């Protein structure tokens, strides 16, 4: 039928969440139950642009959907979700999430995220696995994948205690891995009670928003995790070094969630044995800078080498690089065509080399407000005057 | 020793407007005078009666957001901003002139959109606080809500501050 | 990051004026100030006293009917209209700036018909309601008959609304 | 859909001035507004308070007699006249815009006779009655001594006519 | 039927100024109006309240004597003078326009003598009596001290003359 | 199908100038355009605003009398004249192009008499009426004082004639 | 790979002018620029502000009728015409360059008829629409009254079309 | 040591125009000066006020496509191109002079197609970025949107960059 | 419907075919062509020249474009269907073109979804 | 690869021989000769004259040179292999030439080496 008029339809639609649209895509891997409505064959990476798609694709009461909402609430970003059918044991669950080649048909589990590009152009820049992450196995898989991807993998360590979290963080040191310990505690309206989330979803979501309204090269350190209320463990944070629980976790290279009712994130640092890659800002810059370069030098990867090929590329690089400098992304740079390598042999075999040494924006951290309560300006007032 | 102004840049809240700001204008620092003519003399003389309403104005010709988003902001004197300006000088070494001015954005005037002309928004911060420096050296610091009119350090209201008992 | 305004279009009641509108003008959003000089201080400071009378004005140079047929319309604030304006930007992606403004048409000025010059009608809507958006993002929303001066979401009269008991 | 005004002609009492009338000017139809600021709201809003004094003006540059012979005529509103103006439009078909205006001639200004320049008389009828039509369709009809401000048929004073008991 | 003014000549007391008079100016005949807004109507209407102060002005650029020798002359309205002006017309036959104006010379303004520019004196007769004719036909005759505002014969004050009992 | 102009002849008042007229020039028929840029579009478009001042010019190099004796003639548009011009065409049959142009002679320029060079007078009729025919077929007929711009029969001002009420 | 232009032909309304057209001229496609100098930078940069008034011009030297009979035609943009031009190229295969341009004929200039020189009429179509193709491949398509500046398919105003809401 | 320019070649996007480019033109690098005359001195002196609008121009005389297909391209500064030019020198060894210039194509001027003359298109890139090298050695690098006027390495705006806080 | 025969009601038309469900669709598709033919009258005779095909495909792009400008349609596409234009057909006068375009969908069935909540409750009333 | 079957990917071809690793190599080496033969059609008959060898070695240098001009190759070298051209072979119609040339190496594997340093740090930020 086709009604001709203006249908006044009484229906509960609980408040537009609102969310600034972002760009940085998110590789989500969680669990769910393939029912009649949740139309999404378990190991098939689907694409999501809004909660409505998340619902139609995954049981409204699925862990997938929970993470999807945790992202959207912050920023309307493009997500690549993979519905790992709920397994039984922790071992089976972990294995089923990690996946692999297994079924000759396609790459299951997290490996399905490698189909993100070529399927929907949604090459995950931010890997996330809600809960399935306490397990050292899944985290190792996340790290390896994250490398084979150049994507910040956002872990959530053992929610319980801090000793476990620290002990867990010491197991890593892999550049890409960026951990968030305190499991967020958000008030689920559905059951009307404090739910318990794994935190990684909210971190990734806010990561996307930070890439947009601030820059991919700006840390998400001090940014406000939209939605949510408290955590599953009150996080202390004060000044003066001390055993401030935050200072502790942010000296084992872990990000926490501080201030009233899960106000904001806290920690630009990342799990890395190498001090040079201590800042996520450093890693993310070094990665996405190159994403912009390649998505722009696509023409340069074929074509009959001419006399001017080397120059076309070294200038094309100086264009994208310069633009990034203009909009803050970096601070100076230097591109040229490494001579001690460019040879007749390499050129006949197609290859050719260039250098792109540049500097990245150091995120201001640890402002040291030194203060002295003196009695210098005392006579200057009060006495007589 | 020709100086003259070469280039100019404008900050609002750290955000550089390296781009859209074809005109700046520092607050015309003027005194109130009141031409004092009185007994025993022909010809007035004029008296320091305090300053005039310092208003500064820039005018980005882009829909800039970072500027528009301070208009009528409940918290007058939340708009901060710094008006930097490099004076060249014939002998190379440029003199940085920089004028921070915590004030209230006050008004915004987008002129005639003509489909073939730089639209040019306009702004006019009612300046509260205002510190003008030259070569990294305080020349002015005018603070009304405090009474701190201080020409390069020396505070010319240090004497009235006492008599008022502030 | 040069922006500048490229093209402009003007709506009245859905009817596009893709054609005759060589000039738009958004309402100059200004506060009322009142230069506050008072005890304990030389130099005024200026106070948020509420806004000024927002008036917007376009000027089709055709006998357009769809515009003329709102003049002096009994129901002040029936004239709606939307002033869209695309800012180019040197890097391609244009920023849509759009300013809906429910108001009262107020006056219409056809200038000197000269038998050899664009006649150019003129208009001047006394704006009641006014929402200016940039890149599909609310920057202003000024509503007098309600008190809803809201810079991008945050409502700067939310505090006076309570004290008045509205 | 570019319109623009091409040619213009001016009647006074049937007598065509197909010749001397290098400028016409229809009465700027303006309302009286009065920026209403009042309790419960910052920012005014403006109210229909009735129109302004409609005055129209043409300016033959010939000693035309047929125009001069209405000045100060005892019977105010004897001067009639019709201000026709053809708007071309890029697609050929021209839109007749015609504005009859029974009014009082009021004043006549012959400028500087210079023995080498179009003398150019001037006129300024204080318009009483005024009906502006577009494409043979009433757009305005403003009649003060009667209260008949009628935008294309609908009479916006039909409601005040009753309350006054006219 | 293009008319336009070609040549101009100026008399003072029979003495032709065939020579120095690069500008004439007839008295701008204006009524007093007073925009009448009143009960039962929006929009004013305007009323014949009598004329405005007719002042005429010529400006010989020679030390002419015959003109200068009427300034401030005890007997106001001794200065007579006739402002003749021939309107050509594209079809040859020129229309004599002539405006006798018995008035008081009032003021004389010799501008900036610059040793390399037409000095140009100036004059401004406060016109008392004034009869403007076209093609040897009375168009105006305005006489204040008598009340004889007569558009081409018919006297528009013939009705007020009686009521005043003059 | 090469045409080109071969021979030329010039009439003034029937009197053939079969002799002295080494150059003719028909009035450059141009429209007034006015590059219309406006809302909804980048790039102008241009509008028929009426024609430009048609001026034609010939230049006999003899003291011809029959031409000189129209200069400044009181009755503008008494000078008539017909500018005939035969276009050969490679296939023999010549196309008569003839352009009658009732206008006002305007100016006459005898150049440098050099005692060894064709003196060459010059003329420049400010064309009023102008009918250009090709092969005995009206192509143009431009009449300003009447509004009769008629491309080969069809009158492009027939639509504005009505709207003006002529 | 030397190309160069060899032969040229010109259409108006299908009618080939294979004959009289010794010069064509495509509309100089230019942008409006406006040298943007602004805060944070010395040296301007220039911005896409929309195009310039595209005018094309050919110049048959025959009394051609088929061309003359579009001048000032009420329906601006009735004149169509196609400017074809074959570029040879040293390697034989010629590249067809063809530029259809629906526009308004605007003006016609017949130069000095000299009884011994190609008379050479002239024309200057104020181009409205304009599609330039090379080797049967769209390179340009500029349409102002629509906003369709499309370099070989891709429409560079597709982004401003949305922001304007067209 | 006679140098002089021998051969020239022009790139746009790697595509060599080894063929059609009979003229190149590098952007005339000029400063803004402003003749400073002031107290204490007769005779001005002139000041570095920043550069002028660098515009470069080449002119292929073939319908080249690879050049035409950058005109008015939404993304100003997408057109890149490199203007190479070999200076011979009497002693054999040629000096490569090469000038990359990322800019906006701006305008395209195809001149008079004459059916017997190199058509010669024209171009005029409004240069944004511009690096001129001699013998593989940077001589200039002018970048406005960044302020990087660097004569062979040393950056003459390194001092104003700081004072502006960029 | 509506008081005392206020107005009409129904853009739909008797049609087994869903594509032609709207009178707007049918009327557009018809009168568009009326405007085309009353304008391409010249095109129905005349000695076919080399440029005949182009004269017509451009003439079509003129009328079609104008209709787009004044709202009538939303984009369009005209060209001269090659797989049909032949020497045989041309000798026999005939010739073909395509004129695929889109028509303005009349807004119908606005679905005002509404929820009377109690969200903005504390935002007013209580204390404030 | 790339979104929704964006593009192809791989200039390489099935070949045991590394020299013919690139399809560019094979296609060039083939179509170059197609252009040569479609042009030296006249050369495959005709009474051998004294100048036959030269007519062909120059005709080759024409087509070959043209290909160089339009990028197809990068330099070349044609001549009439002497150690083969004999009275016997000529009486039996046959005759030989060499056409050794180089083909455009398709740029592949650009190695963007990048170092995120802290060199340009003092150059900005600190004081300035």
């Amino acid at each position: 039928s086709f009604f001709h008029g203006v249908t006044v339809t009484n229906v509960d639609i609980g408040a537009r969440t609102i969310a600034l649209p972002a760009s940085s895509v998110i590789g989500l891997c969680d669990v769910f139950t393939p029912g009649a409505q949740a139309s999404a064959k378990p190991n098939v990476p689907v694409l999501l642009t809004s909660k409505k798609d998340a619902a139609a694709a995954f049981g409204i009461g699925s862990s997938i959907y929970l993470a999807c909402e945790a992202i959207y609430n912050r920023a309307q970003a493009v997500i690549v979700a993979v519905g790992v059918e709920t397994a039984e044991t922790p071992e089976a669950q972990a294995s089923a999430v990690i996946g692999g080649i297994s079924a000759a048909g396609e790459r299951t589990g997290l490996q399905a995220l490698l189909d993100g590009k070529s399927r929907f152009n949604a090459q995950p820049r931010l890997l996330v696995a809600p809960g399935h992450s306490a397990q050292q196995a899944v985290a190792t898989a996340m790290d390896g994948l994250a490398e084979k991807l150049r994507a910040i993998a956002i872990l959530d360590g053992p929610n319980s205690t801090d000793e476990a979290a620290v002990a867990y963080a010491k197991n890593f040191g892999s550049k890409r891995l960026f951990m968030v310990d305190p499991g967020v505690q958000v008030w689920d309206s559905a059951t009307n009670a404090a739910r318990n989330a794994p935190a990684s979803a909210y971190a990734a979501g806010l990561f996307a928003w930070t890439d947009a309204e601030y820059g991919f090269w700006s840390s998400p350190s001090n940014k406000e995790i939209k939605g949510v209320t408290g955590t599953s463990r009150p996080v202390e944070f004060l000044d003066g070094d001390e055993t401030c629980r935050a200072n502790l976790l942010n000296n084992a290279n872990i990000a926490t969630i501080i201030r009233d009712d899960g106000y904001r994130l806290w920690g630009n640092r990342t799990l890395s044995s190498d001090s040079k890659w201590a800042f996520v800002t450093r890693v993310r810059t070094m990665d996405l800078v190159m994403d912009a370069i390649l998505a722009g030098h696509k023409w340069a990867v074929d074509r009959g080498i001419t006399k001017t090929y080397v120059k076309d590329v070294t200038e094309g690089l100086r264009a994208f690089m310069r633009d990034l400098k203009n909009q803050g992304a970096v601070i100076n740079f230097e591109v040229y065509a490494d001579p001690d390598l460019n040879s007749a042999s390499q050129l006949a075999q197609g290859k050719v080399y260039w250098n792109i040494r540049f500097t990245d924006v150091p995120p201001a951290e640890n402002p040291n407000f030194r203060v002295e309560v003196t009695d210098q300006w005392l006579t200057e007032v009060l006495d007589v005057a | 020793i020709p100086q003259t102004l070469t280039n100019t840049n404008l900050f609002i809240d750290g955000v550089s407007f390296a781009g859209d700001v074809p005109s700046l204008t520092l607050p015309k620092l003027a005194v109130k005078t009141e031409q004092y003519r009185a007994g025993g003399m022909d010809a007035p003389v004029s008296i320091d009666m305090g300053l005039e309403a310092m208003e500064a104005k820039f005018s980005t010709n882009g829909a800039r957001r970072e500027a528009l988003n301070f208009f009528g902001l409940a918290d007058q004197s939340a708009f901060n901003g710094v008006f930097r300006g490099s004076f060249k000088g014939q002998k190379g070494a440029s003199v940085p002139v920089v004028a921070t001015l915590r004030g209230l954005l006050k008004e915004v005037d987008p002129g005639d959109w003509k489909a073939g002309e730089k639209a040019e928004f306009k702004y006019a911060v009612a300046v509260s606080y205002y510190k003008l420096e030259v070569d990294g050296r305080e020349v002015y610091e005018i603070d009304p809500v405090n009474g701190v009119r201080a020409i390069n350090g020396v505070d010319q209201l240090a004497g009235m501050r006492n008599d008022l008992g502030l």
